[PDB]
Formats: structure tokens, C-alpha cells, sequence
């Protein structure tokens, strides 16, 4: 199994830009499929996890451009140009180049 | 693509750009090497691309062969026989 | 819209079985991979397995083979998990996941493997004492 | 261009339609082969996608199908749907 | 020479590398031109 971690898990006020970090033990990068299988989930208290970002950048439909990303190699980042009230809850990386998934321990906001 | 100017001979003819003199790369016996050749065509037989840039009228619609300067083209009578039994 | 819904609680002792739900709507049942995922209060989500609702076939994590056995209902559009075994370890909200990737647009007759997870359901508690 | 979603090219089989023919293959087959023996359907060993597959054309498109959940089963003495 | 990229359709689905969207330099009516083509192919169709 591929474990991930999820490094920065820190403290924001409002307004203040955020970067939230995945290390993966092992690649993501499928080499048929020219993608790296990472996705972002944001878990808001009281609510089950909601997809982020499907594919590392590619940005899920209903989600604030304020969100985005990039990474290869097993480093990733996601980032947030302005944390709000809606962006409190946990974040979460999938490992999903492989079975079983795996989330990481995750970051607070 | 050919690159076209007017024949404009030495004398004055009101016929001026009937006969385009058309500068084009052909090539040779040997394919690493090219030919600079300038050849006369008629208006009739080239169209502008947009010296001026224009192609044979046919490269849009079809490739050429070139009829062989050996046979003539001279009509001659052709008799028509029935087949036996007609 | 698409939606998986979860409903309710459930408290059992240690050692009994319990079936959880998942009731899918607004999208074609057989043609996406349904996920289960465990998640211990407090703690990160651990995936648990996949069935493929057109087949049945299904695939679990080493820890949950034995234990954990998926069904379909595909007049009723529903997936069902039976947890056996249960300990005090085991207490958690099990939430349903809808894969991102369709198998094929007529169902899962076809296809790699699914590689995210689309919809989340609200999940159900399920405590053991 | 792809318009709308991609979607798979596949072929409809009725099951049960199937299932009965298969039926009537085997009893003519154990006519030769033996009134007790077993008489098991196998996907194509391998070869060139041409003989592994079911190869056709119809609406002027070359298919492929795999076939392999047509001969998959073991005779002892709604719809399937072809990728 | 192709050079080719998954079709990458807007939505996931299981297919992805099925279609290849592939660049070339295709001849056209004239000898001293080429245009540059994006074409879609089949998998099965090509090899790297
Ligand atoms: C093969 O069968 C599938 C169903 O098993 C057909 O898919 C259905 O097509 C109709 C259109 O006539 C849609 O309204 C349904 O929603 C489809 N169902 C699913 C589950 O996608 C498919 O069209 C059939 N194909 C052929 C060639 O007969
Ligand atoms: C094949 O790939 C090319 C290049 O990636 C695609 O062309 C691009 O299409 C996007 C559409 O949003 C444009 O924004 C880019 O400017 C285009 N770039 C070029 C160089 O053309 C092309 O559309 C792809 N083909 C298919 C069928 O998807
Ligand atoms: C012939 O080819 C040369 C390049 O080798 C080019 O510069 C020239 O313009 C061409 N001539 C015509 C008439 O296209
Ligand atoms: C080029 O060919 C098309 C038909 O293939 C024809 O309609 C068109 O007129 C042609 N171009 C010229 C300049 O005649
Ligand atoms: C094929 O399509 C026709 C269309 O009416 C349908 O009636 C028939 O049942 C279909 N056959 C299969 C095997 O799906
Ligand atoms: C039909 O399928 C069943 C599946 O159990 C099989 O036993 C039977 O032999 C098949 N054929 C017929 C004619 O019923
Ligand atoms: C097999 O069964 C058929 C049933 O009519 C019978 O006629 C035939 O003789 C049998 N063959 C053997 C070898 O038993
Ligand atoms: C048909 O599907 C089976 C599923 O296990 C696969 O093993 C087989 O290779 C497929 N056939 C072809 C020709 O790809
Ligand atoms: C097409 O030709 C140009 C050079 O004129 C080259 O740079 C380009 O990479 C070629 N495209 C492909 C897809 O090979």
C-alpha cells in the first residue's frame, strides 16, 4: 500500500492565501493514461468529503477558482488565493493510481 | 506555387497579362536537388493564390498528365464493321 | 441531480453483522463503481472496497477481505455492505462513494478500473459496545 | 471530433436467446463427443485481434467484439452486452 | 511522424487512451506547402 502524507496542516485567518502539501511514497504518473490520479477533497464539519480537483490541476465543476494546484513526482500542492468562511474543514490527496485508495491524514483549515 | 509576372514584351499590345512569365522549383533527375525554371503560361491556365503567387488552374481539381509530343492529334477516318451475323 | 443517500444509525454489539445502505439516484446505477470508506472518529478515511453494480464483482483492501461482503440491487438502484466481526475498532461512519470515471456510457461491462471518487453520501454511524 | 460523451461501441445479446442456442449446440455436440462427457465454451486462446475477436462491419465501421462472455461455461451431462 | 495526446475528453471515463489526438504535416494541393493536421485515431490504429 502507498502511503501519503499531507504536511502543513496550519492555522488561517480570512483573506490570508493558503498552501496545503502531498508527499506519495511512490508515483502517480501513469504512463498509458499521461495523468497523475491525485484527487483533492475538502471535508467541511458536519458533511461528508467533497471532491476539490479531480486530476492535480484539473479544477471540479461547482468549486470556486479560488482553488487550484499542481505537483508531479509524488509532491503536490494545493493552493488557495483567499481562504473565506467556506474553506474551513479538512483537505484530503487520493492516491487513486492504485487499489486501495488512500487519503493521507489530511490538513485543518 | 509559381511565382508570376507579366511576359510584357518590348512592344506595347493591349494583350499585356494573357502570357504570364511563372518562375517555379521543379525538380530534377536527382531528388536531392531542385530546378529553377521559368516557363510562359497562359492567363487561361493559372490562378492567383493570394510577383504574384498562382497555381496551374487543375492542382484543385486534378493532377496532369502530360500528352506525349511524339503523337500527333490529327483526326483520321475510322471505319466502323459490323461483326459477323450483323 | 446526482445523489447517493444514506439514511439513519445503527449501535450493535461486538461480534454482530450489520448492513448499511446506499441508495443511488439521478444517474445510470450500473455504469460507475460504487466505493465504500471507513472513516474512525477523529481520524483520516480509509477506503474499504469497490463493487461493480452491473457485474457484482468486487474488490476489497487485504485488511477486509472476509469481513466485508458487497451486494446490488439493480431494480432498486441500491448497494448494500454486510460488516461481520464487528469490534470496538470498527465503530466509524461508513460513507458510500460514487467512482468519478464511467465505465461506459450502457454500464460496467468493460474497463481498467475506476481512479477517483465523485459523490459522497452523508454516510452512516455505526458504533460497537 | 467526438460530439456529446464517448461512449463504447458494444453489441446486445439477448441472454436467455443465447443460452438456449448454446443449449442446442451441446446436445448436437455430445451427439459426436459423448452422452456424458462435458462440453466447456472458452474465449480465443490468441492471435491477431481479427480471430480473437469477433470481427464485422456494419454501418461501413470495422468491430471488434470480444465475445468472451458468450463462451465462458460448463455443461455437465436480461441481456449480455459485448465490449 | 504523429504526435499524439490522449483525446482527454471534459469527462472521465474509464476510456481514456482509446482515442489519440494526433499533430502532423500532411502534403496538400501544392508540393512547397504542408499543413498541420490534428486528427483523431484509435488506439489499435497506431504504435509508439
Ligand atoms: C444495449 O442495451 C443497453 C441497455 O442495457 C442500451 O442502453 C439504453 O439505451 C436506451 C436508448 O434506447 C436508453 O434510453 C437507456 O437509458 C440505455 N440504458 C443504459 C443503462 O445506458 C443500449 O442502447 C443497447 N444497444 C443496442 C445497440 O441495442
Ligand atoms: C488536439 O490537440 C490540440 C492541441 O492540444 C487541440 O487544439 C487546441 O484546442 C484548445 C481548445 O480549447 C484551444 O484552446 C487551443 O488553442 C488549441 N491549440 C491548437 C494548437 O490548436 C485540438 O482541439 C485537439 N483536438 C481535439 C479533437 O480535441
Ligand atoms: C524556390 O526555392 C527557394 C528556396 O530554395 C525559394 O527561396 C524561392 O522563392 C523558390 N522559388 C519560387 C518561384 O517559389
Ligand atoms: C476548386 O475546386 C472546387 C471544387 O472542388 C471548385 O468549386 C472551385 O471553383 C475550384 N477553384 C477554382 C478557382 O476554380
Ligand atoms: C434490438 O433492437 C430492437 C429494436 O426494437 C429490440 O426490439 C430488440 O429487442 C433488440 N435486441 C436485443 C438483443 O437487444
Ligand atoms: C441456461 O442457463 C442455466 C444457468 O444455470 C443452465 O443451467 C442451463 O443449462 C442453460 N440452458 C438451458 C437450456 O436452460
Ligand atoms: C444419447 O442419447 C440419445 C437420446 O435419444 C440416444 O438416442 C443415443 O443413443 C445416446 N447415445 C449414447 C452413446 O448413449
Ligand atoms: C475479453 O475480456 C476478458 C476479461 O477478463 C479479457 O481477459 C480478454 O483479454 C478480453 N479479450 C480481448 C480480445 O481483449
Ligand atoms: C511539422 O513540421 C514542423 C517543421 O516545419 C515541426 O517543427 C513540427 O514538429 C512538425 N509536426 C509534427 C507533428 O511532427
Amino acid at each position: 500500500i502507498v502511503m501519503i502524507q499531507t504536511p502543513l496542516s496550519l492555522p488561517v485567518t480570512p483573506g490570508e492565501p493558503a498552501s496545503i502539501s502531498c508527499r506519495s511514497s511512490q508515483s502517480l504518473f501513469d504512463i498509458e493514461d499521461e495523468t497523475t490520479y491525485l484527487e483533492w477533497f475538502l471535508q467541511k464539519p458536519g458533511q461528508s468529503p467533497q471532491p476539490l480537483i479531480y486530476e492535480v490541476s484539473n479544477r471540479a465543476s461547482g468549486v470556486p477558482d479560488r482553488f487550484s494546484g499542481s505537483g508531479s513526482d509524488t509532491a503536490f500542492t494545493l493552493k488557495i488565493s483567499r481562504v473565506e468562511a467556506e474553506d474551513v474543514g479538512i483537505y484530503y490527496c487520493m492516491q487513486g493510481i492504485e487499489y486501495p485508495f488512500t487519503f493521507g491524514p489530511g490538513t485543518k483549515v | 506555387t509559381l511565382q508570376c509576372t507579366n511576359y510584357a514584351p518590348k512592344l506595347r499590345s493591349m494583350m499585356r497579362g494573357e502570357i504570364k512569365n511563372c518562375s517555379f522549383n521543379m525538380t530534377t533527375e536527382l531528388r536531392d536537388k531542385k530546378q529553377k525554371v521559368y516557363s510562359l503560361f497562359y492567363r487561361l491556365d493559372v490562378v492567383q493564390i493570394n510577383n504574384k503567387e498562382y497555381r496551374l488552374i487543375n492542382c484543385n481539381t486534378s493532377a496532369i498528365t502530360q500528352a506525349c509530343p511524339k503523337v500527333s492529334f490529327e483526326p483520321i477516318p475510322i471505319h466502323y464493321c459490323a461483326p459477323a451475323g450483323f | 441531480q446526482v445523489q447517493l443517500v444514506q439514511s439513519g444509525a445503527e449501535v450493535k454489539k461486538p461480534g454482530s453483522s450489520v448492513k448499511v445502505s446506499c441508495k443511488a439516484s439521478g444517474y445510470t446505477f450500473t455504469d460507475h463503481y460504487i466505493h465504500w470508506v471507513r472513516q474512525a472518529p477523529r481520524q483520516g478515511l480509509e477506503w474499504m472496497g469497490w463493487i461493480n453494480p452491473y457485474n457484482g464483482n468486487t474488490n476489497y483492501a487485504q485488511k477486509f477481505q472476509g469481513r466485508v461482503t458487497l451486494t446490488r440491487d439493480t431494480s432498486t438502484t441500491t448497494v448494500y455492505m454486510e460488516l461481520i466481526s464487528l469490534r470496538s475498532e470498527d465503530t466509524a461512519v461508513y460513507y458510500c462513494a460514487r467512482g468519478g470515471e464511467y465505465c461506459t456510457g450502457f454500464g460496467c461491462f468493460a474497463g481498467k478500473g475506476d481512479n477517483s471518487l465523485d459523490v459522497w453520501g452523508r454516510g452512516v454511524l455505526v458504533s460497537v459496545s | 471530433d467526438v460530439l456529446g460523451h464517448v461512449r463504447m461501441a458494444h453489441c446486445n445479446i439477448s441472454k436467455a436467446t443465447w443460452n438456449e442456442t448454446l443449449g442446442k449446440v451441446v446436445k448436437q455436440l455430445r451427439k459426436h463427443f459423448g452422452n456424458n462427457t462435458i462440453i466447456r465454451f472458452a474465449q480465443s486462446s490468441g492471435g491477431d485481434l481479427e480471430v480473437t475477436t469477433h470481427s464485422f462491419n456494419c454501418g461501413g465501421e470495422f468491430f471488434y467484439c470480444n465475445t468472451s462472455g458468450l463462451f465462458n461455461s460448463t455443461w455437465i451431462s436480461d441481456s449480455l452486452i459485448l465490449p
